[PDB]
């Protein structure tokens, strides 16, 4: 029993999505599905569950008539739809569902936790424009040095030193959404001293939305 | 029930369809 | 609305110990109630179900008990694959509204490391751009809790810093902290002194990293 | 001069409104009792195009014993009671009474077998609107009950020498009718909804079914069915299916004694000289008809 959700999103204000969550290794109408939605350092929310077989969603209040969960019994698919979309509907987007018995017998224990996930679906709102970074350096026993990777949109990107050579002290530090809309983080690193003037440090940073990736040197200098 | 899907039902298995109360019936 | 309270927010507790999580209803939720864990950049993963019937491939170790409006979770001997965050849900109520409960951070238990504090100006490229970003580091300290004071000029600052915190290290079990204080070009290059003030209970007295501009 | 008489009266057990009283109470009792969880129904318009209807309301399982009941005559009316041996339900009956209330009733939904009603004093008694419409339903009437205990385990249990003797004697009333060198079998349902093609009952709110076949399959130790307890069927009361809850209790039993049958008769229009008989049922009207047959509600006048 496998669930596989589609790829992340970047939508503008007052615009829709649909995720779609496709599931496999076992009769489909014999499972339930439910959709739980996790904003950026927030908890789980239950948004509504679908009791596929009857083909009935039942959703969380304070959705108000703008998602919608639907199921396609033709290609086991479950689908959640989010309209009018505002700039805090930001979250990754989980499906789930769970064994019920022989539904299609007649039989169901209309069971309300989750056993099995799909792996996730991004969706960022915002009405920014994919932004490649700009990225500074962060220049200088022990020494500390590191990357600024800064104005870029959306999530995620990737960070790091000499090519993944470099992994020991490395701390690439959880993006922060600023006012402008457009996200920014650091990445540091400590190194010896001695090591500076005779061996060179890298950060590579890879943002695949807009297919950049840059390599910059820091220096003490 | 339904009649119309009763009927058809019922139809494609060389039977006629009617009602029994509430539920289909397969003559 | 039925609510599902947890406590504590966070936990710390040394591996191989025990560690008892609890969570609360507003109202009687019966035996529906379901824990979950999940790690950082997963999904969750659910343990246990019915309040004490644990799921297939779930560990002996986790151990679900409650009824009513009071439940417990019980791990007898953390593992490293058993610090995350744990959620309870309840689904007893129909017309169906389930719930979730804000969650419980697991989190290892070590001994009080000060943290190494550097202070990095902006780049002249940055400046080249229009922005100025002073940023301040405080690497492997334990506990999370710390206070990064910014000063421009002996000024106390306040509105205009962000900051950002790594997960627990994997590896010596601290956490990594950084404070980017943002402004203009235009009033970087009015001021002389960026001084940035570290609080920390592993540091006896405050740390100040600072430089001044050129 | 004046002469003494007994008060003759015309009944009709296929149109007596008590019929339709206690059909549209006990969809009462129902509705404020096993309510379910979902319900889907059609919602139509003129043209007579219909969209799904869905309704999710609070579905407590209770535990449900069997309460007798009984209709009682208001103030202004009078109930009458036809005493007739072997009284066919419609004409004129000669020895009738009037009482206050209608015997107790313990009613009970189902399909094919009648459960928990009143025996036929003398023999078996075979009762229809009109025995050469096929399309009329037959209600047998039996006068020896034949016990069934069900469990949780998917299986009801009968006896089928006492159930063989029952079609033996259903048969034999079935001849005095259709005729005596006529040649009765049994056949199962021609099919439908589960309701109809299996013996379905609601037992203490649980909704079983059983295959019968086993039951209708004749000529002229127990008989173990395969049954089953669903959450999700079609409902009695409208058209549309409903969701149950689950059951509380892990073993679910139940003990009832078959009073009676609803039956039909192919319309076996060609020359043979042979009768088919299957089970049938549906119209939950016909059950409440099977205990209220002799009963006319009236008019003191
Ligand atoms: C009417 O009552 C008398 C007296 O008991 C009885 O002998 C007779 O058979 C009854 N007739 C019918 C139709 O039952
Ligand atoms: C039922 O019995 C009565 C009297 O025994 C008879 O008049 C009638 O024809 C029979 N069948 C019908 C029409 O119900
Ligand atoms: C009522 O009177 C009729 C007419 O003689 C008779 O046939 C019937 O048996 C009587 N019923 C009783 C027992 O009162
Ligand atoms: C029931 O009626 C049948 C005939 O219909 C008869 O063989 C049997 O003896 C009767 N039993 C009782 C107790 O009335
Ligand atoms: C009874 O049904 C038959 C059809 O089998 C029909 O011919 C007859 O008219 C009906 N009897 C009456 C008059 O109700
Ligand atoms: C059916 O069950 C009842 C009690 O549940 C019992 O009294 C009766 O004897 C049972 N029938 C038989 C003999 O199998
Ligand atoms: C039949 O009557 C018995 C006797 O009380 C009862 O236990 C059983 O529940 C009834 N069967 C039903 C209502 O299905
Ligand atoms: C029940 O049993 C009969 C006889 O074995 C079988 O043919 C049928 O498939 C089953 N289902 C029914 C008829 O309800």
């Amino acid at each position: 029993v496998q669930l596989v959700e589609s790829g992340a999103e970047v939508k503008k204000p007052g615009s829709s999505v649909k995720v779609s969550c496709k599931a496999s290794g076992d009769t489909f109408i014999r499972y339930s599905f439910t959709w739980v939605r996790q904003a950026p350092g927030q908890g789980l929310e239950w948004m509504g569950r679908i009791i596929t077989i009857l083909d009935v969603a039942h959703y969380a209040p304070h959705l108000q008539g703008r998602v919608t969960i639907t199921a396609d019994k033709s290609t086991s698919t479950v689908y959640l739809e989010l309209r009018n979309l505002r700039s805090d509907d930001t979250a990754v987007y989980f499906c789930a569902g769970v064994y019920e018995g022989e539904a299609d017998e007649g039989e169901y224990d209309n069971n309300g936790f989750l056993k099995h996930w799909g792996q996730g679906t991004l969706v960022t709102v915002s009405s920014a424009s994919t932004k490649g970074p700009s990225v500074f350096p962060l220049a200088p026993g022990t020494a500390a040095l590191g990357c600024l990777v800064k104005d870029y949109f959306p999530e995620p990107v990737t960070v790091s030193w000499n090519s993944g050579a470099l992994t020991s002290g490395v701390h690439t530090f959880p993006a922060v959404l600023q006012s402008s809309g457009l996200y920014s983080l650091s990445s540091v690193v400590t190194v010896p001293s001695s090591s500076l003037g005779t061996q060179t440090y890298i950060c590579n940073v890879n943002h695949k939305p807009s297919n950049t990736k840059v390599d910059k040197k820091v220096e003490p200098k | 029930x339904n009649l119309h899907f009763c009927q058809l039902r019922c139809k494609s298995l060389g039977l006629l369809g009617r009602c029994a109360x509430t539920f289909c019936a397969c003559x | 609305d039925i609510v599902m309270t947890q406590s504590p927010a966070t936990l710390s507790v040394s591996p191989g110990e025990r560690a008892t999580l609890s969570c609360r209803a507003s109202e009687s939720v019966s035996s529906d109630l379901a824990w979950y864990q999940q790690k950082p950049g997963q999904a969750p993963r659910l343990l246990i179900y019915g309040a004490s019937t644990r799921a297939t491939g779930v560990p002996a170790r986790f151990s679900g008990s409650g009824s009513g409006a009071e439940f417990t979770l019980t791990i007898s001997s953390l593992q490293s694959e058993d610090f995350a965050v744990y959620y309870c849900q309840q689904y007893n109520n129909w017309p169906p509204r389930y719930t979730f409960g804000q969650g419980t951070r697991l989190e290892i238990k070590r001994t009080v490391a000060a943290p190494s504090v550097f202070i990095f100006p902006p780049s002249d490229e940055q400046l080249k751009s229009g922005t100025a970003s002073v940023v301040c580091l405080l690497n492997n300290f334990y506990p999370r809790e710390a206070k990064v004071q910014w000063k421009v000029d002996n000024a106390l600052q306040s509105g205009n810093s962000q900051e950002s915190v790594t997960e627990q290290d994997s590896k010596d079990s601290t956490y990594s902290l950084s404070s980017t204080l943002t402004l203009s070009k235009a009033d970087y290059e009015k001021h002389k002194v960026y001084a940035c003030e570290v609080t920390h209970q592993g540091l006896s007295s405050p740390v100040t990293k600072s430089f001044n501009r050129g | 001069e004046v002469k003494l008489e007994n008060v003759t009266e015309n009944f009709n057990m296929w149109k007596n409104n008590m019929v339709e009283q206690m059909h549209e109470d006990i969809i009462s009792l129902w509705d404020q009792s096993l309510k379910p969880c979902v319900k889907l129904t059609p919602l139509c318009v003129g043209a007579g195009s219909c969209n799904t209807s869905v309704i999710t309301q609070a579905c407590p399982k209770v535990s449900f014993e069997p309460i007798p009941i009984h209709y009682c005559a208001p103030a202004g009316f009078a109930i009458l009671k036809c005493n007739d041996k072997k009284f066919n339900g419609t004409g004129p009956c000669t020895n009738v009474s009037t009482v206050q209330c209608t015997h107790g009733i313990r009613p009970v939904v189902s399909t094919q077998l009648l459960l928990n009603g009143s025996l036929a004093e003398e023999e078996i008694v075979i009762r229809s609107e009109n025995f050469t419409n096929n399309a009329k339903t037959i209600i047998v009437q039996l006068n020896e009950s034949v016990v069934i205990n069900c469990t949780g385990a998917g299986h009801c249990n009968l006896s089928k020498t006492q159930w063989e003797n029952t079609l033996e004697q259903i048969a034999i009333k079935l001849k005095e009718q259709f005729g005596n060198n006529k040649t009765i079998i049994f056949n199962p349902s021609s099919g439908g909804d589960p309701e109809i093609v299996t013996h379905s009952f609601n037992c203490g709110g649980e909704f079983f079914y059983c295959n019968s076949t086993q039951l209708f399959t004749w000529n002229d130790r127990n008989i173990t069915l395969p049954c089953r307890i669903k959450q999700i069927i079609n409902m009695w009361q409208e058209v549309g299916k409903a969701m149950y809850a689950p059951p509380i209790r892990g073993q679910i039993r139940c003990s009832s004694n078959i009073t009676g049958l609803l039956l039909t008769r192919d319309g076996g229009k060609d020359t043979n000289g042979t009768e088919i008989f299957r089970p049938g049922g549906g119209d939950m009207r016909d059950n409440w008809r099977s205990e209220l047959y002799k009963y006319k509600v009236v008019k003191i006048e």
